[PDB]
């Protein structure tokens, strides 16, 4: 039935990104990416900040995007071996993590004369992902709240230009994109 | 860290239209630079030169942005 | 050392002397009518000073951006 | 004799370098030194193939004055290319260190930023004397004497206003000097 409430409240705000996120005439791919994908970080941060504290241990007791998909936590050399955590451990982790990626003055450079490193688009690919498990969950688990908060249109505006954005440089696969193919079909038009 | 929802929704409202300003402004400086440049000039290298220096610079500030230098 | 060509750099002087004074007056601007607003609205003397405070801090963050680098 | 040009759409300039109000000195002393930093770099690139280590087999600032290099560590006879590029690349470090020239918002100046700031303008200048001795008449030929000019009027300009330069370093020029600022 989520699907019919999310295909209900599509539409959204009081303008075209579509134009916005395509990569300026003779800008850098790499830095374009990063400013973005920061961009992004901040506003699902403090989006699932608004929702806090209705995603609790009891009320997600496991890492949900709807009862079709599950995620568990990894990918990480330190704590390595899955886990099967709930919404907010799962986010916190995540988020957490993310946080220390883009801090890396390595990976995201502050300084104006260094380089990106050469496996830049791959972590990238990684963070938006995983930035997109975060709003799949919040989409499917913690919805009433945005409604009852009327945060819906600032929602679905944040997760157009996040979608368009991937979308434009195919940044996360279709695999991943599942729990809200049936929205992103939607929004994009 | 939990945020209030009107904060939020603020910050959206305000993005959102810091985002389309800036591209629209981004487009502005772009066509500007070149309105002027071809009005009374120039050789090809010339413009080569001055596209390559604004889009360096351009590059920066988003990078700035990026770096939250801005606090 | 790189080398620039000559149309480059007149065309970069001629511009930028333009935009010197332009931003002078318009900061003088911002200065003055910011007084003359806030002496209007009748305000406290406190109150006045954090306006210029805020005022001068969004300048010289604007100028210090610009320094490195900003378009 | 031989008039001095000056552009022209507009010239202030004085007014142009005057510290706003309540605005912080080392905050306007840094942007306009970073200002200049550029104009001259890209002035000294278009006449940089006549600037050759042949051509100039020194650091001239006219027959009285000779540069040479030392500090980014014994002065060093070098030529005019090869000081320049020291130079250049010497204040280059200085503006990208974040400690010296700060790019966040918070970040305070340092102390002994005046000093740096003026041995840097100090140094520019020199270049300024070079192309106007040694290299001048390419910058007539290539038309940019109007530009040349305009630039070193707004540097001493902004100099004096400050007096980030000693007299005695500007010897070299005073003779035009006191023609532009009048
Ligand atoms: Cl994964
Ligand atoms: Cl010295
Ligand atoms: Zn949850
Ligand atoms: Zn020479």
């Amino acid at each position: 039935s989520h699907q019919y409430e999310l295909l209900k409240h599509a539409e959204a705000d009081l303008g075209n990104l579509r134009m916005a996120v395509m990569l300026p005439e003779g800008e850098d791919l790499n830095e374009w990416v990063a400013v973005n994908t920061v961009d992004f970080f901040n506003q699902i941060n403090m989006l699932y900040g608004t929702i806090t504290d209705f995603c609790t241990e009891e009320s997600c007791p496991v890492m949900s995007a709807g009862p079709k998909y599950e995620y568990h936590w990894a990918d990480g050399t330190n704590i390595k071996k899955p886990i099967k955590c709930s919404a907010p451990k799962y986010i916190d982790y995540l988020m957490t993590w993310v946080q220390d990626q883009l801090d890396d003055e390595t990976l995201f450079p502050s300084k104006i004369g260094v380089p990106f490193p050469k496996n830049f688009m791959s972590v990238a690919k990684t963070i938006l992902k995983r930035l997109f498990r975060v709003y799949a969950h919040i989409y499917h688990q913690h919805f009433d709240p945005v409604i009852q908060l009327q945060e819906e249109a600032h929602l679905n505006t944040s997760f157009k230009h996040f979608i368009f954005f991937v979308q434009e440089f195919n940044l996360i696969d279709r695999r991943e994109l599942a729990p809200l193919q049936e929205l992103i079909e939607k929004l994009t038009s | 860290q939990s945020y209030s929802p009107q904060a939020f929704k603020f910050f959206m409202e305000q993005h959102v239209e810091n985002v389309l300003k800036s591209h629209q402004q981004r487009l502005h400086r772009k066509k500007q630079l070149e309105n002027e440049m071809m009005r009374v000039g120039l050789s090809q290298d010339a413009q080569d030169q001055m596209r390559k220096m604004l889009c360096q610079k351009e590059s920066n500030y988003i990078r700035l942005k990026r770096a939250k230098m801005d606090k």
